[PDB]
RNA sequence: UAGUCCGGAUUGGAGUCUGCAACUCGACUCCAUGAAGUCGGAAUCGCUAGUAAUCGUGGAUCAGAAUGCCACGGUGAAUAC
RNA sequence: GCCGAGGUGGUGGAAUUGGUAGACACGCUACCUUGAGGUGGUAGUGCCCAAUAGGGCUUACGGGUUCAAGUCCCGUCCUCGGUACCA
RNA sequence: CUUCGU
RNA sequence: UGCCUGGCGGCCGUAGCGCGGUGGUCCCACCUGACCCCAUGCCGAACUCAGAAGUGAAACGCCGUAGCGCCGAUGGUAGUGUGGGGUCUCCCCAUGCGAGAGUAGGGAACUGCCAGGCAU
RNA sequence: UCCUCCUAAAGAGUAACGGAGGAGCACGAAGGUUGGCUAAUCCUGGUCGGACAUCAGGAGGUUAGUGCAAUGGCAUAAGCCAGCUUGACUGCGAGCGUGACGGCGCGAGCAGGUGCGAAAGCAGGUCAUAGUGAUCCGGUGGUUCUGAAUGGAAGGGCCAUC
RNA sequence: CCGACUUACCAACCCGAUGCAAACUGCGAAUACCGGAGAAUGUUAUCACGGGAGACACACGGCGGGUGCUAACGUCCGUC
């Protein structure tokens, strides 16, 4: 209902990123947490994942479900992506509106050197 | 809610006639006076008072002896 | 009263499966989308499916709706 | 507001004690109240709809929506997309305010109110009642009489059946002849 | 054919116009329509004419 | 007569009567008149056979007509040349293949069914047979 | 200056009186109700002075039952070339 | 047999640019004038239901389009007009 | 304009 | 390695409905409040933000059940390429291919990477 | 003359005075792009309100809708709503499809200049297929390309267009 | 105004049992057609360019059909 509606809003742009062959930065948002993965252009393997449910990111934050947790996970996923070296990724907002916490994570990855 | 399209919603104190007072948020613009409220109404207490549904034999024994 | 018909539009599958297509070459001219566009296959405004890379044509049945797709192996 | 607190204490307690409810989220909570004003006379005149709009903006708190026609019917001389009604959705503290004003200061004033119908539950607990005169609400000056222009109010509840919704409503000492 | 046939002329570099069609009934207004002029090589405002 | 109320198109192609039947088994009644041979039955022959069979059993029991016409047969007028369009629809036939149970009945014994089915089969152009209801 | 403190039909309840008897079918009273009606189409009537118009009263018939009929007075015109 | 036109109140006839028909003129009904008819004047009127304001049914018949059909498409019935020639 | 029969 | 949970897929009903039971340490869902970002053609329902008091009610996941949907043989039949034949507006024969429906039956899916909690 | 279906015999094509229907347009939004949403029809409840108007909930799942006939398609919607807009842009164009030809159609990408979007991207009209006529002769505008001795011009050309 | 009591009757939607369809399809062949690879065969049989044509009234037989009357040595297609 609220879950199935978001899936098709994502499914519009997920198929386009499937056609273009882009490496996807897949964000996931929850009232308690935030999640970010970098998935390879095929879609069957991921490259790096970072989230607030990791202990290493959660222990440094006040709350794991706000804009600042989003910024910390965005910084961590950009730093870990360049720890592997994945320079040009393409952002998948996964059906969520961009501006709230997805914009914080996207601004954090854009400021820390993940070119999209 | 959007800013200017809605009318102003002021908290006023309406006064029932039997003695009840009731602060409500409404848009009338002023204080307001009432007559009947949730208390002191003929239905809400239990004085609903259906009429005699036939007082005919009682009328005959009252009229005639 | 009758006797009015139009001229045939020569539709149908032009490049069948396993054929070798150069880029830009038309695979299917169709009306709706009987066959959808897969990898390295474009869909025109005509809903004409053409080749965007050189390779072997492939027909597949993908999707949850059991619908057909035309892909190209880049050979 | 106050009836929200009366709910959260007394009505939640009562509906735990009369139905066996395993959880506090099993209780029926009242979701929204919609005030619809189906004017219908906007097929020729336009300003009468803009008067019924101010009517629902006075009776309710917020400004109404103007509901257009969903399909055209040649029986009624309406067309596809003519503004034939108006409506207000109110939820949260505003429906609790409106519900307390409805149950206390409005519902005695329905001009031989002999008790409204308890069979008007649709089947899933949602109750709907139609007032014929908008003068029962204290927001009307009566020096600015326009038309009779009644409305219908639909309390939408998260109850499952008729008897759970009627328990929730009559818990608020709702009239129910 | 009641939709009349108009040209729209560039504001500057006037050695080029576009041509299109316009219903004079429902829209009796001008058609501004900022388009591209390949003489100036920029996008300029355009103007309705008969 | 029998005829479809509001068929979809008024004229239809001739086509061929190739193949075998579909209503092979006696399903509604206990006795049946089954087509041995190929052909097509107009609605007049179907209704004439129904009248003869009903007069034979004197309206006792139940009689099912297991075939509907639903096929318009067009025919040109007299002294008209070939061409100038397809002719006007004049009757409605039912294409009857071998092994097609045309008629069924129940409520009557087998002997009056046998005599009634001779009296009905005399009206039809096709060769028929008498068949009884089987299990399995 | 409003269908209104106009109008008083209709209807509900409570009665009184005459009368063997008030349902069909009496008159009146009181309370409640508050309809049509804002001077009336083509047409058509009465009236020449204490008259028309307007206001009340009385009588006969009558157990009871007049907005009719027969009488009586109060005020009281306009116009006739 | 083909083409063209029309089928609308009790009647003669209008509305064929899709916006809930019968304009007009008869007839008929009620009233008035008349001794009484005729003419003449006033108010009516397509037919079902309620006592009203109303509501429904109404363009030969059947069905489709359309938000809506007297009007457009189509099938059949009937009435008119033209045509049905060359041997 | 007409005004049914004896 | 063994459970649970979440993200992206592979495959596209043996995979989906139904009926019943179950989960809350995390995770997720509902939830609390909306000072502020943002929001409604009215409405914090949705979108969004700030938070975890309460609950597993609904939703979702997992287990179970055949009432359906679904899959579905072997044999037969219909059709049919080719070469012949007749009692030829249809059929038959030699050979090659061989369904659709139905029946026996199967069946409440399987699984790749990543991450979290738990127990070993 | 053009478009859709059947005849048309599972590639394409295929005739008849064979069976059925349509077009000679519309739209600066009904085009572009971003974000969002998801029908018809029933049942129940509810002021006028009634079979059918608006409201709420359930059933149902695309039986709806597409500017217009039919077919094919369409939920990632091509269907529905809103913001900003003019890519309904100029020069090209690999390679294809389709015609005897005149022709007609699809097109990734490249150069210039844009619009939407945070971005990847998308856009050189519309869900696609109808909405249309060749050449001549002439009209308007721009361009020293030519310009009958020479410098101009008239007239031709070329481009846009009627 | 409630509204009850019964039948010569017509009967939607669902449910099961039956059929039919060129303009119906949740199924679906045999052939045909397109492409790729391999051996044998066939006087290159294939393609392109050039010189010269003729022909563009067809007929019948099998098989798939439209029309006709599943009439015609009928008519119009496809294929041999």
């Amino acid at each position: 209902d609220k879950k199935s509606a978001r899936i098709r809003r994502a499914t519009r742009a997920r198929r386009k990123l499937q056609e273009l062959g882009a490496t996807r930065l897949v964000v996931h948002r929850t009232p308690r947490h935030i999640y970010a993965q970098v998935i390879a252009p095929n879609g069957s393997e991921v490259l790096v994942a970072a989230s607030t449910v990791e202990k290493a990111i959660a222990e440094q934050l006040k709350y794991t479900g706000n804009k600042d947790a989003a910024a910390a996970v965005g910084k961590a996923v950009a730093e870990r992506a360049l720890e592997k070296g994945i320079k040009d990724v393409s952002f998948d907002r996964s059906g969520f509106q961009y501006h709230g916490r997805v914009q914080a994570l996207a601004d954090a990855a854009r400021e820390a050197g993940l070119q999209f | 809610m959007k800013k200017d399209i809605h009318p102003k919603y002021e908290e006023i104190t309406a006064s029932c006639s039997c003695g009840n007072v009731m602060k409500i948020r409404s848009t009338v613009g002023h204080d307001l006076n009432l007559d009947v409220c949730s208390k002191c109404h003929p239905f809400f207490t239990g004085k609903q008072r259906d009429v005699a549904t036939g007082g005919r034999v009682d009328r005959f024994n009252k009229r005639f002896n | 009263r009758n006797g009015r018909d139009s001229e045939a539009k020569r539709l149908g599958v032009k490049r069948f499966g396993g054929e070798s297509v150069l880029a830009g070459s038309i695979i299917v001219r169709q009306r709706g989308t009987k066959f959808h566009a897969g990898a390295n296959v474009g869909c025109g405004r005509d809903h004409t499916l053409f080749a965007k890379a050189d390779g072997k044509v492939k027909f597949e049945v993908k999707g949850p709706k059991n619908r057909k797709f035309i892909s190209i192996e880049a050979e | 507001a106050k009836l929200h607190d009366y709910y959260k204490d007394e009505v939640v307690k009562k509906l735990m004690t009369e139905f066996n409810y395993n959880s506090v989220m099993q209780v029926p909570r009242v979701e929204k109240i919609t005030l619809n004003m189906g004017v219908g006379e906007a097929i020729a005149d336009k300003k009468l709809l803009d008067n019924a709009a101010a009517d629902l903006a006075a009776i309710s708190g917020q400004k109404p929506l103007i509901t257009k026609a969903r399909k055209s019917v040649a029986g009624f001389k309406i067309r596809q997309g003519y503004p034939i009604g108006c409506k207000v959705t109110l939820r949260g503290e505003r429906m609790w305010e409106f519900f307390e004003r409805l149950i206390t200061i409005a519902v005695p004033r329905i001009r031989d109110f002999r008790g409204l119908s308890a069979k008007s539950f649709d089947g899933r607990g949602n109750y709907s009642m139609g007032v014929r005169e908008q003068i029962i609400f204290p927001e009307i000056d009566y020096d600015k009489v326009d038309r009779v222009r009644g409305l219908d109010i639909t309390i939408t509840t998260t109850a499952k059946s008729d008897e759970e919704g009627r328990a929730l409503l009559a818990a608020f000492d709702f009239p129910f002849r | 054919g009641i939709r009349e046939k108009i040209k729209l002329v560039s504001s500057a570099g006037t050695g080029h116009f576009y041509t299109t069609t316009k219903n004079k009934r429902t829209k009796p207004e001008k058609l501004e329509l900022k388009k591209f002029d390949p003489v100036v090589r920029q996008h300029v405002i355009y103007k309705e004419a008969k | 007569m029998l005829q479809p109320k509001r068929t979809k198109f008024r004229k239809m192609h001739k086509g061929r009567n190739r193949g075998l039947a579909q209503g092979t088994d006696v399903s509604f009644g206990s006795f049946g008149l089954k087509a041995v041979g190929r052909g097509r039955l107009t609605a007049r022959q179907i209704e004439a056979a129904r009248r003869a069979m009903t007069r034979a059993v004197k309206r006792q029991g139940k009689i099912w007509i297991r075939v509907f016409p639903d096929k318009p047969i067009t025919e040109k007028p007299l002294a008209v040349r070939m061409g100038k369009g397809k002719g006007n629809v004049e009757y409605w036939v039912a294409l009857i293949q071998p092994g097609k149970v045309l008629y069924e009945m129940d409520g009557v014994p087998e002997e009056l069914a046998r005599e009634a089915f001779k009296l009905a089969a005399a009206k039809l152009p096709i060769k028929t047979t008498f068949v009884t209801k089987t299990v399995m």
